[PDB]
Order: structure tokens, then sequence, then C-alpha cells
């Protein structure tokens, strides 16, 4: 794909392809509540890096119209306030406040960095995708079984990691230290780089630790010991002996060297580990700390944040923020995605339908519990 | 009762509502003075014991007796009431007043509610109770089913369990819960009450009040 290209494909794209129909629907949300729609923030980043924020449109055709008159690089989608940002300038201090917002979550491939042998900084590969996944798997099912939300929008930020967006009724009206608390809820990776054990359990395990566990157990000896390698070597399974007692290094130093494969040792680990119990859980603080979740705060805690917009475009992949089937996730491929070069291609002859069809789905079991 | 009080006009329990009641000054300035030794007992024992101990327990006891704080024991609770809402007056004016305030009446509550019935408790299945033993024991008797946000300090450390929105609290931790969520409205009615008062503040029968404090 070619950068330069781009402005070109925008005007194409914005008029002829973007699916207004469905994204109205969505911040609508049924046209049940006023001023809804109107009154949500936007930010547009056009060329030469020039950043503009506090817009705001009056229907689906005003914004229509201003987008592929714009022609923006970056779209950031922002929360809804008392009034018009777009008339923020009459709006006296103290009375413009953000109201409401869907609780979003952002992840990131990069906060993985010290847990990933296959690719560094930005680069990606399928072997390390499968800790997206998981993310996902565990994320999705405690929203569900845990907090009871049932509409839940996962989407992929075009490279480095996914993004979600919650927009059940009762969400959208949570409160920043609820939105905080939640986070804290589903944490357990802590620590920077100072620390090297990010992960400690008690004896009793929470259920929603248990039932994250679960789910990694049937990834992670695929990703983790056959794709990954994390026993490969010496220099790769000390970063494991730096995770336990000091009093097993040695143990597990020999049956390391005594080992052929990761597989090996994993289960020669396990086997010291289970005995150690006997006479704690370090196996599966060992797989939480490479395959559990790590969670920037910050994006989900302000309810003023400016998140990139679903089905916008990645100034260099050129990939889409494409929605997601909860129900054929592992099957996903983000390398698979449809590039705006792609389906300009097909328009002027596209592969961007199999995935709105995803999001109709979504609008529709959304209308249902608006109304039932 | 010569010198009277409008309180309507002015303006165990949250102390939500105020009192529409006219009053004496005798009795409006003695109600503050017995609430006040009161409030400075709890700090003492707060010092001196332990919460929990039947010393504690049972010093405390003596002195809301002392105070006096069915019909039996309604005469306490219009004064335990109003005295209160009085006092709301006087340690609204610095948040070390406050702060001083709030923890005392703080400490009181829980043990006005250390010595109250199960009963009572609820109104201020066996089947179901049973099922979902293990996941509970795992996660941190009655068991409450709140809206999960309004029990932020529990889950957002894993010291209670979730379901479909709702946390399933035990009786034990229930108690911060109310005792914070009630932390909260009498700050806020401290910081409301803080507004009120510049325009009765010059007001002489207050002074001994406001000053006295
Ligand atoms: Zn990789």
């Amino acid at each position: 794909f070619d950068p330069t290209e781009l402005p070109e494909l925008l005007k194409l794209y914005y008029r002829r392809l973007f699916p207004y129909s469905q994204y109205y629907r969505w911040l609508n949300y049924g046209g049940v509540i006023k001023n809804y729609f109107q009154h949500r923030e936007f930010s547009f980043t056009l060329k030469d890096d020039i950043y503009i924020r506090y817009q705001s449109f009056n229907n689906q055709s005003d914004l229509e119209k201003e987008m592929q008159a714009a022609n923006p690089y970056k779209i950031d989608i922002g929360a809804v306030y008392s009034h018009r940002p777009n008339q923020h300038n009459t709006v006296k201090l103290g009375a413009f406040q953000a109201q409401e917002k869907e609780l979003v979550f952002d992840i990131d491939m990069t906060d993985y960095d010290d847990v990933r042998r296959c690719c560094s900084s930005a680069d990606i590969c399928p072997k390390c995708w499968t800790l997206m996944t998981m993310a996902i798997r565990i994320i999705d099912r405690a929203l569900k079984e845990d907090f009871g939300f049932k509409h839940r929008l996962w989407v992929y930020s075009g490279r480095r990691g996914v993004h979600c967006w919650v927009c059940d009724e009762s969400v959208r009206k949570l409160s920043s230290a609820v939105r905080s608390g939640i986070v804290e809820y589903l944490s357990l990776v802590k620590g920077g780089q100072d620390v090297k054990k990010k992960v400690h359990l008690s004896e009793k395990i929470h259920p929603f630790i248990r039932k994250s566990i679960n789910i990694i157990k049937k990834y992670f000896e695929e990703y983790a010991l056959v794709n990954q390698d994390i026993l490969e070597n010496k220099e790769s399974w000390d970063k494991i002996l730096a995770l336990v007692p000091e009093t097993i290094h040695d143990e597990l130093q020999q049956s390391f060297q005594k080992s052929h494969n990761s597989l090996q040792r994993w289960e020669h680990l396990k086997k010291v580990a289970s005995r150690y119990q006997n006479n704690p859980w370090l196996e599966w603080e060992i797989m939480l700390q490479y395959c559990f979740p790590r969670l920037d705060i910050n994006v989900s805690k302000g309810i003023n944040h400016l998140l990139k917009s679903p089905f916008s475009v990645h100034p260099k992949t050129g990939r889409i923020s494409v929605p997601i089937d909860l129900q054929k996730v592992d099957q996903f491929d983000p390398f698979t995605v449809p590039t705006i070069s792609f389906i300009c291609r097909e328009l002027d002859a596209t592969s961007l339908a199999p995935y709105v069809k995803v999001f109709e789905h979504f609008l529709e079991n959304l209308d249902k519990s608006r109304k039932g | 009762g010569y010198s009277e009080v409008n309180l309507s006009k002015l303006f165990l329990q949250f102390y939500l509502q105020p009192p529409s009641e006219n009053i004496s000054l005798i009795e409006f300035e003695n109600l503050a003075i017995d609430r006040v030794k009161l409030l400075k007992s709890v700090e003492n024992l707060g010092v001196s014991y332990v919460k929990g101990t039947e010393q504690y327990q049972s010093k405390l006891e003596s002195e809301l007796r002392k105070l006096k704080f069915l019909e039996d024991e309604y005469e306490p609770r219009r004064r335990d009431h109003i005295s209160h809402f009085i006092l709301r007056l006087a340690y609204c004016q610095s948040e070390e007043l406050r702060r001083w305030f709030i923890q005392q009446e703080m400490d009181l509550l829980r043990f006005r509610f250390s010595i109250l019935p199960k009963d009572k408790i609820q109104d201020f299945s066996d089947e179901e109770k049973t099922l979902r033993e293990q996941e509970i024991v795992a996660s941190s008797e009655s068991i409450y089913k709140i809206p999960f946000a309004d029990a932020l300090d529990l889950f957002r450390g894993r010291k209670v369990y979730l379901e479909d929105g709702f946390a399933y609290v035990p009786l034990k931790d229930i108690v911060a819960i109310i005792l914070n969520e009630f932390r909260a409205k009498l700050s806020k009615a401290l910081a409301l009450t803080a507004r009120s008062l510049p325009a009765v503040q010059s007001d002489e029968r207050l002074q001994p009040l406001l000053n006295h404090l």
C-alpha cells in the first residue's frame, strides 16, 4: 500500500462505500432521545497533521456532506455533551460537561513487548495475534456474564490491536469512578519494567480469574510453547525463573537442560510446582503474565476521550477499522482485512460487504433490546 | 420555654430530612452540648480501646444511656435526630471539623449498628443461597443483590462475586458500603450547610454554638 494514493481513495470511499445508513442507526440510537447524535463530539485530522475537535452535526445527511467535503485522515469519536461541540464558543465555562459515553477498551500489542518473541515494536504476526484473541474471550465473557452487558462491539484498530464499544443503555450513563473500578476488576498484569513478576495470586482464586485461566489453557500450548517457544533456550526460560522462588531455579535449570522442547520443559515445571504445593499457583501466574491482557486505564477512565472511529482508515497500513464476529473470532485474520485500495478497485468493477453484515446484526439486536 | 427556635425555617438514622419543629433555645443549645460530649467520648474510646471490645461496647452504651440517645426510645430519637442537624451548623465551617464530625459520627453508626438485630437491618432464597456458595467463597449468613456500580470499592478489588451486572455481598462487608454512601451524603450536606450558614452566622443566639465547637 502507498500512503500517497490515500487522499484520492478517501474521496471515493467517503462518497460511495462508507455505510452511512448503519452508521446513523447507531449514534442516534433510534432517535428516542433528542439531540443525542447532535451533541456527539467528533475530531478530524487533515493534511499536514492539522488537528481539530469539538465537531458536531445535525443529522446523517449533514454528516455525509462535511465528511466527503473535508476528507479527514483520522476520525475520533468523543462523548455526548450538554450542548453542541461546534457551539462550545457560546456556552460559558462550567456548563460544557461530558454527560454520557459508551464504555470503551483499547488493547495494544505494544504493551506485550516484554512477553512476545515473534515480533518487535509495531511489527506483528499471526503467532502473537492469539494474545488479542484470548484477551477478547477473557473480556467479552466477563462483560456478558459478570456485568450482564448484552450489546458488545469489538473492532480492529487497523494495526496493533483491537477496540471495544459497549453501548448498553445503562452503560452509557456510567460514572468515571465505576469505569475505573471495572478496569481494576479486569487488570492482573501490574508493573512496568523494574518489576519482572507482574502477577501474584493468593491461595484463593477469584472466579473471574479461574474462568479466564480455563480460556487461556485452550490456547496456551500452541501459542506459548509452539509458536512463541518461550522455553527455547536459557535466555528465554531464565525470564520464567524470574517469576518463581529461588529454591527451585537449580532443579528446573537441570530439567530444562535435560529436556528437548518447550513442551517437555513446561511439563516439568508443572510437576515441580505441583510437588511444591504439597510441601503457590506458579503455573497459572506464568500463563497469565504471558497471556492475560494488559490495560491502559486512561482510555476507559476518561469520559472525554476521543477514540478512533470505526470504519476509519489507518494512515499507514490502509487497513479499515472493521467489525468482528465473536462467534468466528478464532478464524479472524487481520491480514485478510480489506484495504481501502482493494475495495475502491471493486467499486470500479466489495470485500467490505461481509463485515457490514455483522454490524447490522449488532444493530438489529440493539433495536429489540431498546424495544422489548 | 420562653425563647423559641424555628428549625423548619433554619433548614440509627442517616439524618436525611431536616426536622420541621419549633424548639426552645435552651433545648437547642443544651441538646448541642449533649451530643458534642458524646462525639468527644467516641473519639477518646476510639483512641483508648478498639471497636468491637466489650468494654468499648459497654462504655459507649453507658455514655449513650447517660446522654439519653417503642415510645420508650422515642424521646432520644427526637433528641438524636435534631441534635445532629444542629451540629451540622458547627462542624461544616472547616475540613478539619467536617472530617472530625464525620469520623466521630462514622464510628458512631458502627456501634449503633453493632448493637442492631439482623431482622431490622434488612428493613432499614435458600436454594439459590446454597447454589452459589462456592463461587463466592473463592471470590472474597445473608447476601444481597446490588447493582455492581454501587459496590465500587468491593469489586474493584475482587472481594465479591459478580453476575449479570449485580454484586453478591455479605453482611460483614455491606457495612462499609452504607457507611461510605452515608459519608458522602453527609459531607455533601455539610458542604451545603457551609453555604447556608453565612446568613444566620451573625445571629447572637448561634454565637455559642459556632464558637464552642
Ligand atoms: Zn508476532
